[PDB]
């Protein structure tokens, strides 16, 4: 724990008065900062402006945005198993010994697949061996890539490693080890970084019409004439004729010809990065209503249905997906208590709307019809009394 | 499943069996005990178990400092080091420089010989206590001097020391460890004690020796130079002393204050011995535990075992006798009645037992309440002191026969023995052994076993040496256990010898010969 | 799919096949051992199975230091250093601050002479015993120095000491560092002695020997000046052991206490040996492993070996043989029952073997087991000591021959040998070696053996030198070691003739001329 | 595209094609050659590609000291320190403090001296070996010692030492580097060694000198006042080493122990030397690499090249030539077949190269399997070493030619030379040298290469000096290398004369003079 000391009073000097102010309130209020800090993106500008814990938030992740390390690093922590999307337990306190199926039923559901990191969050810089705290048999030893923040920094006769994760990991192997008498999963992992905006949304917007000025001047009149359609009202027509299975039982070849051209015309123009973006979802997505039980996530097992259901799974889209930008709550979804969170990979059909002028939309991204959206996370928030939660997912090929 | 201590082990595995296989417990179950496995017990109300710095799983898993032997992996027994101070060659110089009058003789040393030096053997013993009692104890710290390499001369005949001033003397010193746990930063203090008066003390600081002194080696690796008190520098003598080496007194030295510490195991990596203490367990372990020697004509073995107060139904703590501490304590094997080690019988009726008064008077008090006459089913409590003097020479008519000189009217054709068989008699029995390896200066005790299938069939016995005795014995119809005692002379002398006669129907057995201290020479 | 200690390598691999390669473990499957790529053991038990600071793996990989010889990156073979002192000449000077009368005699330093000082010789040797004993066992740590320019006169002529006061003595020394380990803040003790005359003690410190000894180097880098006694200053001495020195005896020099540190790899970037130290190993690596000495007349190694407990099948280690545990620990290519050096051929007939008295019982008591009865096809034991002795001649009538003059009446044209050839005798055969090839005063053991399927077609031998001698040896149905002894003096005497004849039909192989030590000259 | 070490280089850009251009590494597709950028080639096993305490990144794109010499760009190249004292003047004063007696005497410097002092001369060259066999090799670490203003004169019959007391000696010294590394805390030791017999040690301490000493500078800045021993003290002598000095042996001034650090980047600024020193990297460095040595007569350079060893199919090291390691080491321009320094061209024909007997028998091991038979196309291996020499004088009979004089008969219209054109040989071709130019009482060395298209032609080479010779050559339809050597003497002798006659069809090239090492005068 030297260099975590070292690099702890090397910061501490140069960390000014508001900035110590908030290291002082991260060290009194860790938990709840870090899962405010996991989801505030979530409410409303105006909330997020009048938060007390937004100043402490902005604070620590301006620190952590100029803590930066040039190398990649490994690092040791123990995380809660429904943090990563294993919502059981593979040996409990007293439990010591790993069976050999449900090592293979974890590694089924850890194999090939990302997890997210979001929020604040205190992360030790080497494994912890006897006395340390190992509340979990999961010890996550993850390599944090180049230009990433790291704080050190000391808490009474301890030291820990504040960071704001925004990304995704992909675990590239676990093993099972022997720590004091208990088998502890080792997971060596991979960062997986990805463009996500959450509240910040003038740059983005900047980015995207940067990305997409010239991309109206690409599309074919068709193609062209069938997106002006479409943001100014041929949504709904083309909407729901995707999703009644339009060209299967009433081919309109009009509207054939229309998503057609707004698929080519996505085409035209790809994303020339991996995204992260938040599309307001209703109950009728997940073929359920309003009026249905399911919907109230206040009461807890309907979030269980909610995870028995739909996680694992393949989302389809038979039409074609609006998604913002932006995670700020809004006056048209507030009531909507599903927030879908897609990540996008390289090269994918699409493109940001909002850079040809006189649109009323707000920061908007069309994605292609008949999509499958991979179900990833879904964690949990209170919008005032209203649970509503964070579905983390992605799209796949 | 219930847990009370510091430690992963259940009540029910801490109690009545233990096993620790692959940083696991499981209770013994007896079926694995040929397969060299041992079951424990360890207190399940602290978590050290014992005085040591080590509590019962990470003793017993071997997961401590392994310079410490292997007969401390039972939670039973606490790490207790101990310093000892030997000299071998003695110098006796009249400057303060280094020319002058010097003589140097060779000394042996005898470590555990001022326990026993008091004691006092019975032709017959009484009842079933088949041990001696001694007057003081001494540990293996003490040691004192034989000189052997001495014809006749005074020693103020080397010196010339004639009315006023003496000379100074010079000595060659080693370090031994008995004990199962190393120090390494040793802070020696000796004193060389002259019969009630101190001459010097001698601090050996960290220099001399440096930071590692292994347990059971010797400071010099087996055959090299000792140690000169050439490298708190000079010792002198007046002449008043100088006599008194002369004609019965030998001069002694005892440690006093040592400390070290002990190897602890990091996180990580190496074992930190600089953040440590040999001073806060001394009397941690020098309170609860109780103190037993044995004295190996080669070397000397010192253990503390943790044993129970009968009189506090509180303590919840393990309940040993005096053989299975022992056993438990130095490691044997078991065989039909017998423990052994791997060439050293142990047995009540094969070593010499020595108890200091309040002992003895303790196991006398203990003696009646026994129904089966035995010395070591006797239960172990605090504050006790055990020497276990095994004789030079012992044989019991089976296949431990090692006597250098044979016997006479040997009738191994027997079965009524002890253990085997037992000696039949017919005449005589003559053992001569000579002077060639009898160790002159000394004192040797002769104990047997007698039974006697007849009313009043009486034997004689001659012991032929120097200071040859005749006696006159009734034996029993039971076993019945009789000691003399013989001294020696220089190498010039005759060879001892032994003779019994009995008439044809007493049975001997369990034959042994023993060392106990020095006599004082005519110089 | 399991791993069990502090290391990447699992546990299913590491029983049985091992190999490293682009820094990962795969196991061994016997088709790659000539592309250099050469199988390991590990123990599953401990990250560390080797007594080192460092890993198995970590050891195995190359990923530590490189200044340690390559033949320690077998994890099964840990770093051991070794530091010892040689005198070169020695000077003697009647003043302490440096006119007067001053006096030099050229010496030569020995590793291996109290070691050997202790065997003795005989004609045959009976069963499977081929070796012999020492009376006492030492390391290549203490030295003995042999004077060559020393005619025929005493010390006192060319000094003038009457009665009391004497002269000073300096030395030239240099220190070497004969081991698998560097060390760096090197503060040697080193005690002068003779005889246990402990004459001084010296430490070097920091300012003369340097901040570094390498391993495969002395003090002075090749052939440079050696250090002087000048720069704790000098040492006295007086007019009692002068003469003893004059007479038969010599100065011998050995260190006690060795400071020094180990190097290791940081977390990122230098190397650091601050916090690192060679001082808190030794009495776990010596009680854990064993020791093999070799001395080749030019150079001289000396590893520990851990090996096989054999009471105890809990603790899972591998077992060795004798041949198998040389040619890891120092590298040798194995022919056909050959295990070679860069020149030295190493067998059992064709080195000199020697042990002490408790090796020799243990040897003799599992050499009897054994069905093809061979010294090296024994499993090998905690902490036992090995030395090999390099012949500085030996022949074989085979592609090996390094003597100085060619043997008579040689008929190589056989295969009824141990190894190919034997020499056919049809006549004498002589060899005429001369005081030009050896040097001064020594103490020789020629061996050989000889075999012949006849009854008896005795032999006998001549050995003129300045102790000449003649002796018979028969043959027998078995193959039959000799050894022999003799002396020498002065290299101004004639050529030493070795004559052996015995009827026409015997057959001999591996003549060996070997050293054992100096006699002592009379001056 | 795939990067394993902690470095910006990815190991597919780590063979094969290496590009630092504005701190980023892209792909050579040679096109770029002349635009300013050498041929880095590096480990991607290891970060730190040589045993410097850098990575291979840091290195090879500028980012470290500005101090270092910029030939280690190269990763292939190891920063390797080397500290060198020379020798200037020497005074005799026959007091301790400083009235009295004092000479004073010029003094000259050798420092590859000792290393071309064991070169055998021989008159033909064997196979493609075209290089000598040294019997000791040394670097530059000490320095040799050259009186020059040494008039008949004893150095006693001035001093008039009597019978005991000898005067004090003291001199003044530089301190010089030649090699790529800075010293900061320069704190050396050195022996005053004369003909083996040490007669002091000199430390400079720290503040004497200052905190720094750049590569290729003394502390006198170029010319300025000396350092003498006086701002440890003086250095006396006996009388048995003024004869020695005066009649055949040299002072010798042997650097012993170097200590010393360095300044890496920080974070921040300019370079730290606190917490790094040079006293590890050393044996890290000499393992693992060679050792190039380049002695032009103004200056020297000394160079560690990492290289192969065969036995190891995992250590994926780079491989070179000879050439191509000199070129590495030293820096030169590549034209058609040949390499070029600013003034000095590189050649196995143009300088000359020494090897020990290890780098000799393994260079004529390895030329069988070559077919070309030249001298730089041999692959580098470690643990062997190279002194390449540059001739003093040399002409090829093109456009280089820096003899003083002019030839007679020299006729430059030929082609069937090895470089450029040839001389004609008619008759006789004679050349003389003044003694003014040459440095008396040394020795020189003639070398040249010959041609006869022609059976049995012969040429005689007379050699007028003080010792005049005349030699036999008897050339072939191949090229010979013809080598005499001969000795120099004092200014006021006459000039050296070398004539040589053919029959006229013989060719003749490359005519190289150079000095080797001085002979003793006698005084
Ligand atoms: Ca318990
Ligand atoms: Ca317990
Ligand atoms: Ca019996
Ligand atoms: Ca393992
Ligand atoms: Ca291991
Ligand atoms: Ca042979
Ligand atoms: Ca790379
Ligand atoms: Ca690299
Ligand atoms: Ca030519």
């Amino acid at each position: 724990k030297e260099w975590e000391r070292k690099e702890a009073e090397r910061i501490e000097q140069k960390l000014e008065r508001s900035e110590k102010e908030a290291l002082e309130s991260y060290k009194k209020d860790s938990v709840e900062i870090s899962k405010y800090s996991q989801t505030r993106n979530y409410f409303y500008d105006y909330q997020i402006e009048a938060n007390s814990r937004e100043k402490e938030y902005k604070e620590l992740r301006n620190a952590i945005s100029k803590n930066k390390i040039d190398k990649p690093m490994y690092v040791y922590y123990f995380e809660s198993p429904e943090k990563f999307a294993f919502n059981k337990v593979i040996r409990t306190e007293n439990q010591n010994e790993i069976s050999l199926e449900k090592f293979n039923e974890f590694k089924e559901t850890i194999q090939n697949k990302l997890f997210k990191q979001d929020g604040f969050k205190d992360i030790s810089l080497y494994e912890p061996g006897k006395g340390d705290e190992k509340p979990t048999p999961l010890l996550m030893h993850l390599k944090l890539p180049r230009n990433t923040g790291m704080l050190p920094y000391t808490n009474t006769n301890n030291v820990s490693t504040l960071i704001e994760q925004g990304y995704s990991i992909k675990i590239d192997k676990i093993v099972r080890i022997v720590i004091d008498g208990k088998h502890y999963i080792k997971a060596e992992a991979s960062v997986v970084s990805s463009l996500d905006f959450k509240d910040d949304v003038s740059k983005g917007d900047s980015w995207g019409k940067a990305n997409y000025n010239d991309w109206s001047n690409k599309l074919t009149p068709n193609e062209l004439a069938d997106v002006n359609d479409y943001m100014r009202g041929g949504y709904t027509a083309i909407n729901n004729y995707l999703i009644s299975n339009g060209p299967v039982n009433n081919p309109n070849p009009e509207l054939d010809s229309k998503i057609t051209n707004i698929e080519n015309a996505l085409k035209r123009e790809p994303i020339p990065t991996n995204l992260t973006v938040y599309r307001r979802s209703g109950p009728q997505e997940f073929g359920l209503t309003l009026t249905s039980p399911e919907y109230d996530f206040n009461k807890l097992e309907n979030i269980d249905a909610f995870k028995s259901k739909w996680e694992g799974q393949a989302l389809s889209y038979p039409n074609f997906i609006s998604t913002s930008i932006g995670s700020v709550n809004m006056s048209a979804f507030a009531k909507r208590k599903i927030v879908l969170r897609i990540t996008i990979p390289k090269g994918s059909p699409g493109a940001y709307l909002s850079a040809i002028p006189g649109y009323a939309g707000e920061y908007e991204v069309l994605l292609n019809h008949g999509s499958k959206f991979k179900i990833n996370k879904i964690d949990s928030y209170k919008d005032g009394t209203i649970t509503k939660l964070i579905v983390d997912a992605t799209l796949i090929p | 499943d219930l847990d009370t201590d510091n430690d992963n082990i259940p009540d029910s595995y801490e109690r009545n069996g233990y096993t620790i296989k692959d940083l696991i417990a499981v209770k013994w179950e007896d079926s694995f005990a040929e397969q060299g496995y041992k079951k424990y017990v360890s207190n399940y109300l602290e978590s050290n178990t014992a005085g040591d710095p080590y509590t019962d799983y990470e003793k017993a898993s071997g997961s401590f400092d392994k310079a410490i032997k292997t007969e401390a992996r039972d939670p039973l027994v606490a790490a207790y080091p101990i310093v000892g101070v030997g000299m071998e060659k003695l110098i006796i110089s009249t400057n303060e420089h280094a020319q002058g009058k010097t003589v140097s003789r060779a000394t042996t040393n005898s470590k555990t010989e001022s326990n026993t030096a008091g004691v006092s053997v019975n032709v017959g013993y009484q009842n079933g206590f088949t041990a001696n009692v001694t007057t003081n104890y001494s540990h293996t710290t003490d040691n004192s001097t034989a000189v052997q390499d001495s014809n006749g001369e005074s020693w103020n005949t080397g010196l010339s020391i004639n009315k006023g001033e003496s000379a100074y003397i010079n000595a060659n010193v080693r370090y031994y460890n008995t004990g199962t746990a190393p120090m390494y930063k040793v802070t020696p203090t000796t004193n060389l004690v002259l019969d009630g008066d101190t001459l010097s003390t001698i601090k050996a600081q960290e220099n001399q020796i440096g930071n590692n002194l292994s347990p059971g080696d010797t400071y010099p690796k087996k055959g090299l130079s000792p140690l000169a008190l050439n490298t708190s520098r000079l010792i002198p003598i007046n002449y008043d002393q100088l006599k008194k080496l002369d004609a019965g007194k030998q001069i002694k030295l005892e440690t006093t204050q040592v400390s070290g510490n002990f190897g602890t195991k990091n996180s990580s990596g190496q074992i930190v011995t600089e953040g440590n203490s040999w001073s806060d367990y001394i009397s941690q372990i020098d309170s609860i535990s109780a103190s037993i020697i044995l004295d190996t004509e080669n070397e000397s073995y010192e253990r503390r075992v943790t044993a129970k107060n009968l009189q506090d139904p509180e303590d919840k703590t393990p309940e040993l006798t005096i053989g299975e501490a022992i056993e438990k304590a130095f490691g044997a094997t078991k065989k039909d009645g017998l423990l052994y080690f791997n060439d050293i019988p142990i047995d009540e009726s094969c070593v010499e037992l020595i108890f200091d008064d309040n002992t003895a008077n303790k196991i006398k008090d203990s003696l009646k309440t026994l129904s089966d006459k035995k010395i070591y089913n006797v239960k172990l409590e605090r504050g006790m002191n055990i020497l276990i003097k095994t004789p030079t020479y012992f044989t019991n008519f089976d296949d431990y026969n090692n006597y250098p000189s044979t016997w006479s009217n040997v009738n191994t054709t027997n079965q009524d023995g002890l253990q085997g068989s037992a000696n039949k008699l017919n005449g005589e029995t003559k053992i001569k052994i000579p002077m060639s390896e009898l160790k002159p200066y000394k004192r040797y005790v002769f104990s047997g076993y007698s039974k006697d299938p007849l009313t009043s069939n009486s034997i004689i016995v001659k012991i032929k040496a120097k200071e040859e005795k005749t006696d006159y014995l009734v034996p029993e119809q039971g076993y019945t256990k009789f000691s003399y005692e013989f001294e020696t002379t220089e190498k010039d002398s005759s060879n001892i010898e032994i003779t019994l006669i009995g008439s044809g129907t007493t049975y001997l057995d369990n034959l042994s010969i023993t060392e106990l201290n020095s006599t004082p020479e005519i110089l």
